[PDB]
């Protein structure tokens, strides 16, 4: 009984009987289930031409997508978005070995109106990167927010550098809907996790790290110096080494005493390279460095000693 | 904004006759402070040259690109008075970013028309190869792959140029289907030469978005000239053809698949726009869809030699 | 993800972004928790300044408060009572050795727009009397009745005495 609703369906959408026969041909041909061909009819209820259509079956068919893959099509059609568009974001999903989930959020970034090139390198990236389909689903999120696709790229690097959860890309898109820009969206992105962290290891030196971190961000004009200060908070949030506290607890006192913004740079670009770091060496190398700084008569030899420790840890 | 980017100009200069002042009489610290001063520019312009790329101005983006230049300048005359490596290593680091910088923002100048900020992105382009050549003692391959991508832009904006003089004299359609068509030969030929030659992916890629930016200038001076849609099919079907041969040369991997595809697509996508707005009957409208679809079964049989 | 939640409460609330880098300067230096953070942005949506908020939290924290009378700071702001005086009441309830449940009731006097000298007296009448806080709560409904504070006292005393 059932398969005669496909005939209805494209008879209510208006297609002729010879077109619904052939229609039927090819879907006997290509073997399609009843649902893949409903998703033929929801097509066709969006206006896409019958003709087109036999394109989309004969595509899908030499693809081999399966049936969630195939009804994607339809919430792309509803959405407005080309037969021949429709075959980009499948064509390419299926070299990139996308799954069900991957292509719904491209069907997700479609609705959004996201232009199908930038969708592709999206999609390149969250695929180069690693990462599941839920960072995917959060770039969607990103784009309803109004976020500029490179901006969304820098957002997911700070986000895979800072191993941050994708709730919290959510709530970058709630700070972007609310206004607050991309960097101090970034800001607000490395400050809460710093305290996040701090609350499930609230210890003494992770509480003054953080605090003067803060601080000094806070008392800083220049958001390099605040985006310095707050990953050397998170970084110092994450580790448990004494020597990456002692470093960065120095590099913020020598921040927070001098009034020199290249000096300022240098010391918390130092400790973060020494943080990011995992060599003993260049840990002790770093404090003594701190300390030729700390005890120095000239602020040139701060600057050189500094940019040695930098140029050999880059 | 302009200020600051001549207060840089002006530190630049300080350095460069003190730069004089170190061929003249000499000192390791002068050297090192120029060094980093010129350091602490680039920085400066690096900053203003990003928010300038996320703001979209050009003009103040090539502004700073030149500044950029003016700076590895001293750079290099710096570098080379201390026979230094660290400098010439952040020369070349810092030039082979702006030269990929200048090709994106020229990419767009042409994709937005306005091709004198593509002329100066050249001028640019060509103080980078000034800086390029000055830099390495040793790499062609670097000034073959940087020089192929001029000789291929050059080639774009001289059929650009000469399809805009044609839109100014307001030219028959006749003849601007002859020079578009030979526009769009005259680049495949090219693109197959230079197809000989290069071998940097990045490149590679950067060369097929170029010939597809230039095939979309054509369709677009195509469509302000207001031409029949008989010629809007004609021309679309060729430079989509075009297009995907280029594409059977140059593409090898996912990376460029995805690139072929999205350009090719894309184009078809606003050559049907074109359809849409002249109001072309439904017949064109499957016929240039069908020449897509074609388009990108043969873009998937291709890719499936490879996949 | 939750802090980054409380930093877009803060954001919905208008806060600026180097406002809320001193709020959680102030949140790591004092160790506030999640509801005394969302007792701080509800205080931010009551309109208390960003400056007598930091000021609040540096108090509470030097008080001793707990997260319940944190949380009828925000209370107290929402009733619209002045920044010293959520201060005062807090002190004085903390130092009567007063518990969150009659603090909260102090909160509903101060919806019922009762004069901050008139529920300390109040309280300090409750406390010495050795009411239990239904008699706070019972105060509040009477100053709702439009009983006067006079004859509250009188009521309270007219019902100790029997």
């Amino acid at each position: 009984c059932d398969a005669i609703q496909a005939a209805a369906a494209l008879g209510e959408a208006g297609i002729s009987s010879n077109e619904i026969l052939e229609l039927l041909a090819a879907a006997a041909e290509l073997g399609l289930d009843p649902d893949a061909i409903q998703a033929a009819a929801q097509l066709g209820e969006a206006g896409i031409s019958s003709e087109e259509i036999k394109e989309l079956l004969r595509a899908a068919h030499e693809l081999g997508l399966d049936p969630d893959a195939i009804a994607a099509a339809a919430d792309l059609g509803q959405a407005g978005v080309s037969p021949v568009e429709i075959l980009a974001l499948l064509i390419a999903a299926s070299v990139l070995g996308l799954d069900p989930d991957a292509i719904q959020a491209a069907a997700a970034l479609g609705e959004a109106g996201i232009s199908a090139e930038e969708i592709i390198e999206l999609l390149t990236a969250a695929r180069d990167l690693g990462l599941d389909p839920d960072a995917i689903q959060a770039a969607a999120q990103l784009g309803e927010a109004g976020i500029s696709s490179e901006e969304i790229k820098e957002l997911l690097r700070a986000a895979h550098e800072l191993g941050l959860d994708p709730d919290c890309i959510a709530a970058a898109a709630d700070l972007g809907q609310a206004g607050i820009s991309s960097s101090e969206i970034t800001a607000l992105l490395l400050a809460a996790a710093a305290i996040e962290l701090a609350k499930r290891a609230d210890d003494k030196d992770v509480r003054e790290i953080v605090r003067d971190a803060l601080e000094l961000a806070s008392r800083s004009t220049n958001d390099e110096v605040i985006r310095l200060a707050l990953e050397a908070a998170v970084l110092a949030a994450r580790s448990t080494d004494s020597d990456v506290l002692e470093i960065v607890k120095d590099a913020l006192e020598l921040a927070k005493q001098s009034t020199n913004e290249e000096v300022i740079k240098l010391a918390l670009k130092a400790a973060v390279l020494a943080a990011k770091s995992t060599d003993e060496e260049v840990l002790e190398e770093v404090k003594e460095a701190l300390r030729r700084a700390k005890e120095s008569t000239d602020e040139e030899e701060i600057k050189e000693e500094l940019r040695k420790a930098v140029e050999e840890a880059e | 904004d302009d200020l600051l980017l001549k207060l840089l100009e002006l530190l630049v200069e300080q350095a460069r006759v003190s730069a004089e002042f170190a061929r003249r009489q000499g000192d390791e610290k002068m050297l090192e402070e120029v060094a980093r001063k010129a350091e602490e520019v680039a920085r400066k312009a690096e900053s203003i040259a990003r928010k300038a790329r996320k703001e979209g101005n050009l003009e103040l983006a090539l502004k700073a690109l030149e500044i950029l230049v003016r700076a590895a300048h001293v750079l290099a005359e710096i570098a080379r008075e201390r026979g230094n490596e660290e400098l010439q290593k952040k020369a070349h680091k810092l030039a082979k970013e702006a030269l990929r910088q200048v090709i994106e923002i020229a990419i767009r100048a042409i994709q937005e028309g306005n091709l004198e900020l593509a002329i100066i992105a050249l001028h640019i382009s060509v103080r980078i190869a000034e800086v390029l050549l000055e830099t390495r003692p040793d790499d062609r391959e670097e000034i073959r792959e940087q020089q192929a991508i001029f000789e291929l832009l050059i080639a774009a904006l001289e059929a650009a140029i000469r399809l805009e003089k044609l839109k100014e004299e307001g030219a028959p359609p006749e003849q601007i289907e002859r020079v578009a068509e030979h526009g769009l030969e005259r680049l495949k030929e090219i693109a197959k030469e230079i197809s000989k030659e290069v071998d940097s992916p990045e490149s590679k890629r950067i060369a097929y978005k170029i010939v597809a930016a230039a095939a979309e200038f054509l369709l677009k001076i195509l469509a302000e000239g207001g031409a029949t849609p008989e010629q809007l099919e004609r021309v679309t079907e060729h430079a989509l053809e075009v297009l995907k041969e280029v594409a059977k040369e140059l593409a090898d991997s996912p990376e460029s698949g995805l690139a072929a595809l999205a350009a090719i697509a894309s184009l078809a996508k606003l050559g049907l726009e074109q359809l849409k707005e002249i109001g072309a009957p439904p017949e064109q409208q499957r016929r240039v869809t069908k020449a897509g679809i074609e388009a990108v079964r043969e873009i998937y049989r291709y890719g499936r030699k490879l996949y």
